[PDB]
């Protein structure tokens, strides 16, 4: 079915990079040079007021839509990763659901800049500030503090578009059918973003790259704090979150 | 029970 899903050798590894690298530049969303070009347009404290003085349930459908335009180039990016598509329907569903919005965490961090602590929402750059009337403070400020560690790594497009592919193709997701092909998708891309960091010389990224648990709590902390708000408004949930939203975070 | 991923991996 696919090369990269028995042993790959090391021509097929550096082919590997590239094909990546690649299938990340035609789906990265928003090009890198616009986001630290807009880095000096700066939300007015007139403007956060305006966010903090919306409602609850109207600033929750803002984010909801936004991370769903975000999952939906994901979704591309996977469809266009070596060995993906090859996978049974099953694994591809599986693999997406749990990892969409941790591979939507990582690439948010090109998105924002650790030296006034401020993200890319909505045209301009705004602070946490910007998010209180969504009532998650905890988990608003556990990303904002995650986007704030990935930015101390200087993580070239490169290594976005490799440590992101293993996020994704991640052979430990519970419910995978067909577990050692994934198992070995995940080595040789394991291979290639490893060689990658070798030919750089940025093997000191491995021991400061988060933990895998780090990424699973921030998706459990949504998936939470989701619980609570479709408790309050149920009919907002219902009616204007996003089915894709609506499919892989409650369920359908 | 909404179903927009098994479109978008299926369209072409
Ligand atoms: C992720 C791919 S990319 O880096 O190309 C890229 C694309 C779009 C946007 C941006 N587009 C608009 C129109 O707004 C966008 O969607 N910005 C959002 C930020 C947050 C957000 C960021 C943090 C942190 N750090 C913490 C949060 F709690 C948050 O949600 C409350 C949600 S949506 C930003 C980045
Ligand atoms: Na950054």
């Amino acid at each position: 079915e696919n090369l990269y899903f028995q042993g790959a050798s090391l021509t097929e590894i550096e082919h590997l990079v590239q094909s990546v690298c690649k299938s990340y530049r035609e789906t990265c969303q928003l090009r890198l040079e616009d986001l630290l070009r807009q880095r000096s347009n700066i939300f007015s404290r007139e403007e956060v007021t305006g966010y903090q003085r919306k409602s609850m349930w109207e600033m929750w459908e803002r984010c909801a839509h936004h991370l769903t335009e975000a999952i939906q180039y994901v979704v591309e990016f996977a469809k266009r990763l070596s060995g993906f598509m090859e996978l049974c329907q099953n694994d591809q569903i599986v693999l997406l659901k749990a990892g969409a919005m941790e591979v939507v965490l990582v690439r948010m961090c090109r998105a924002y800049n650790a030296d006034n602590r401020t993200v890319f929402f909505e045209g301009k750059y705004g602070g946490m500030e910007l998010f209180r009337a969504l009532g998650c403070s905890e988990l608003i400020s556990s990303i904002f503090d995650f986007s704030h560690s990935l930015s101390a790594l200087h993580f070239s497009e490169d290594e976005i578009a490799l440590y992101t592919a293993l996020v994704l193709i991640n052979a430990h997701r519970p419910g995978l059918q067909e577990k050692r092909k994934v198992e070995q998708l995940q080595y040789n891309l394991e291979l290639a973003f490893h060689h990658h960091l070798c030919k750089t010389h940025r093997q000191s990224i491995l021991a400061k790259l988060p933990p895998k648990g780090k990424l699973r709590s921030l998706c459990s902390q949504h998936v939470e704090r989701l619980q609570i708000f479709q408790h309050l408004h149920p009919i907002v949930v219902q009616a204007a979150f996003p089915p894709l939203y609506k499919e892989l975070f409650s369920g359908g | 029970k909404h179903k927009i991923l098994h479109r978008l991996l299926q369209d072409s």
